[PDB]
RNA sequence: UCCCAAAAUGUAACGGAGGCGCCCAAAGGUCACCUCAAGACGGUUGGAAAUCGUCUGUAGAGCGCAAAGGUAGAAGGUGG
RNA sequence: CACCCCCGUGCCCAUAGCACUGUGGAACCACCCCACCCCAUGCCGAACUGGGUCGUGAAACACAGCAGCGCCAAUGAUACUCGGACCGCAGGGUCCCGGAAAAGUCGGUCAGCGCGGGGGUU
């Protein structure tokens, strides 16, 4: 990701395959403008829990993180991104998705398991070491098993921001 | 389908989608790419279709309910005022919007539940999967 | 007679001529008498030098210049920082 | 006629059970009330009287007809209509009648046994939903009309119900163990 | 509670007056018979009873009124206005009043 | 009186909604004073709401009628 | 404005508000005390009110910490639009040119500014 230009003007990119973001923290809110394709193949992987090499034209590598992104309607194509310059000890908080594995003891029973809340957010992530994922139990879950925040194993340190008793995944019944 | 109680009438105007997310309530989804008035009955014509195709699961979401009453010609004349509050109920749907999005069933096993449904809609759509992470 | 309701229900005939708004704008040299605002409730609270008719109207007690003070909405005022 | 032991038994025994940084903190009694929510089922521009006159003679005060909330619910309801009655007691009259209870009221009660515990107004305030007025040192069936009842309010400066119960019974109060 | 003061205070027009307002904090036995000038939040005279009292606190009633009215003299104020507070124009406070309502 | 009416006013239609042909010795003038709806916990006929009580409680109430604007430092609620 | 704190009263009037926590007492304040009558609660001197300690600081208040909730709130891109010029049978839409949100985010704060009176720097 070698974003280079960064002017209020985007003509020289609005046609030429390039997105256009902004990365900051509170110190520097450098103007920006990276390439479409790159961040296009990029963000896909790391998602909002994936800091990357930000050597803007001239050479000034910066560590940040995909904060929010605004893509086009009609066209599932993205248009504007906001990068949040990585910190050191604390960033803010991060948006972390819930995942299953192992067959569920509900699935074959006759019902299905529903991940009520896809991605989940947790208080204090801890920069440098931020879960770029989160795998969760489901097996135990039978006909009406609800798992919540207070349940999902944590990655040692991380503190769950969302309310505990909130249902994360529930193996729904048939029909 | 039809709402429970309200005022009785309306109007008409348009411009691209506003509060039609993307991912949520499932993994796969369907998207309306064109201005139209989705007829409540044109939804059953969709739900009931997707249903068949899914012996079970239910994991079908219709986040487009019809908040609108259109009217009709009480035969012809023209000497009288507003008419036919009960012609039918509509659900104005703008581009990018999401009427459908299943969940759980295999890709193709979903790339059909829509295909079909599509066939009863007045507009041109397309199916979608993820990377949708604005507000939560 | 018959056995129904007098006139036909659910109509739509007629309404009202209706007015209101603002008569004097910020910067205008009000005068003795002139009216500054015809409002319904208390959209604009009579500030300094500004009388208020029975109908939440606003008139000029003295002469001077019209001025506008709006504190975070909710309460507004017209004062007269006279020229003299 | 009391207040001494009031402190004495209450206050002292309270730091002498508890430990308050002051005597102003310790729980106390703000006032004792009596609502006479008669009428409604009985619309008697006559019965109302049986209330006040009587109530009056027991609480030594002239109560206020806590008229209708202007509520005209499905049933027999309406605007402001003389429905209930309030006779609030504080300090003297509070204590004066209060005592009557810890002494004759409940003590002099047929089929009496004490009073349920259970924390009421978490507010440290206690509630007392008296019934048959037949147990009063002032109630006289042999010089009245018919026969009714009533509810009394315990207003206490107690912050906690824990503390209340203490004061409560200390001052005097029968509990059904 | 504060309503009372705001209700009194507010009804007491300000500049349209041009006059002045005399307060009082006789809620406590530390009245302050303060006098103020509409526009600028400036306090002109004011004659409390803080400079001792001789043991009179709910009594120096007139002391402060009499102290006050005479007070503005070394300033010269003919038209003032009573801006009491909760103090429903009773006695202890009607004091300062009458006392001042003539000490001037 | 609301919407249409296209953020000044004004603007039609056998366009969409709803009221008036009064009422008040006081529901006025003035001077005082109080302040709501509602839920929760606890309490007698009560037991759904409502009477009392205690917390929360910018008002989610009120304003004689239709609606809107307006309003608690009251135009809300009592008395002289 | 010598340093401070306390009371009253403004400007301002939620970035100045809440809550949770601590500080203060005999200068001030408050509770508290009694209250027959001045005057008073459609019952209650609870509140208004009159005459005053001790005791307290518990409550009310004032200060102070804190931000978990409120309130404030970027930048970037955007919605939309004056003007200019185009497309689609129609629903609707685009380009150039200024204007440009709202929401969200970065972050911001638990004010600041006066007048006067009291008490202190044993």
């Amino acid at each position: 990701m070698e974003l280079t230009a960064k002017p209020r003007t985007p003509k020289q990119k609005l046609d030429e395959s390039m997105i256009a973001a902004v990365a900051y923290n509170k110190e520097n809110n450098v103007s920006f403008a990276l390439d479409r394709k790159a961040f296009d193949r990029a963000f896909r992987q790391q998602s909002t829990t994936g800091l990357f090499d930000i050597t803007v034209e001239g050479g000034e590598t910066f560590p940040a993180l995909v904060k929010a992104v605004q893509m086009d309607k009609r066209k599932r194509a993205p248009i504007h991104v906001d990068f949040y310059m990585v910190t050191y000890g604390e960033p803010v908080e991060v948006s972390v998705p819930v995942h299953t594995t192992g067959r569920s003891q509900g699935e074959v029973q006759g019902g299905l398991v529903d991940i009520v809340v896809h991605n989940l957010q947790i208080v204090a992530p801890g920069p440098r070491r931020i879960p770029q994922e989160l795998v969760v139990d489901v097996t135990k879950m039978n006909i009406g098993d609800h798992i919540t925040a207070g349940d999902i194993k944590l990655p040692e340190g991380c503190t769950l921001a969302a309310d505990p008793e909130l249902t994360v995944v529930s193996v729904l019944p048939p029909r | 389908k039809r709402t429970k109680f309200r005022k009785q009438f309306r109007g008409r105007m348009t411009g691209d989608a506003k509060g039609g997310d993307y991912v949520a309530f499932g993994d796969y989804g369907l998207i309306a790419m064109e201005p139209a008035w989705i007829k409540s009955n044109q939804i059953e014509a969709c739900r009931i279709v997707m249903s068949r195709h899914f012996r079970r699961g239910g994991k079908i979401y219709i986040r487009i309910f019809p908040d609108k009453p259109v009217t009709k010609k009480p035969a012809e004349t023209r000497m009288g005022k507003g008419k036919g509050a009960v012609e039918y109920w509509v659900s104005v749907v703008k581009p990018g919007r999401v009427m459908f999005e299943v969940a759980g069933v295999t890709e193709e096993q979903a790339k059909e539940a829509f295909r079909l449904a599509g066939h009863k809609l007045p507009i041109q759509t397309k199916m979608v999967k993820r990377e949708v992470y604005d507000e939560a | 007679a018959h056995k129904k309701g007098v006139g036909s229900s659910k109509n739509g005939r007629d309404s009202n001529p209706k007015y209101l708004g603002v008569k004097k704008f910020g910067g205008e040299v009000v005068k003795a008498g002139n009216i500054l605002v015809r409002q319904r409730g208390t959209k604009f609270k009579a500030g300094q030098g500004v009388g208020m008719g029975r109908d939440h109207t606003l008139f000029a007690l003295s002469d001077g210049k019209v001025v506008f003070i709006n504190k975070g909405k909710g309460a507004r005022f017209i004062s007269i920082e006279a020229a003299q | 006629q009391l207040k001494t032991k009031y402190n004495d038994q209450v206050r002292p025994a309270l730091m002498q059970q508890f430990g308050y940084s002051s005597v102003m903190a310790v729980p106390r009694i703000e006032k004792i009330v009596v609502n006479e929510g008669l009428g409604s089922s009985k619309e008697d521009s006559k019965a109302i009287d049986k209330a006040a006159k009587e109530l009056a003679l027991i609480t030594l005060q002239k109560p206020i007809i806590t008229k209708a909330k202007k509520s005209i619910s499905n049933f027999k309801l309406r605007q402001g209509m003389p429905v209930g009655i309030k006779v609030t007691l504080r300090g003297e009259r509070m204590y004066v009648f209060l005592e009557k209870l810890i002494n004759i009221g409940l003590p002099r009660i047929r089929d009496f046994r004490g009073i349920n515990p259970n924390a009421f107004d978490g507010r440290g305030n206690y509630n007392l939903g008296i019934k048959e007025q037949l147990i009063f040192p002032e109630i006289t069936y042999d010089m009245v009309d018919k026969t009714r009842g009533m509810d009394i309010t315990i207003v206490t400066t107690a912050k906690t119900d824990e503390e209340a119960r203490a004061l409560l019974q200390s001052m005097g109060l029968p509990f059904r163990k | 509670r504060r309503k009372l003061r705001t209700r009194r205070k507010v009804r007491t027009t300000t500049a349209a007056s041009g006059r002045l307002r005399l307060s009082v904090y006789r809620s406590s036995k530390h009245i302050y018979a303060q006098i103020i000038d509409d526009s600028r939040g400036q306090t002109l005279a004011a004659a409390s009873s803080a400079a001792l009292k001789s043991g009179n606190k709910t009594d120096t009633a007139a002391a402060v009124g009499k102290a006050l009215a005479a007070a503005a003299a070394e300033k010269g104020i003919k038209q003032v206005v009573f801006d009491r507070g909760s103090y429903k124009y009773h006695g202890r406070v009607k004091a300062l009043a009458d006392a001042a309502r003539e000490g001037g």
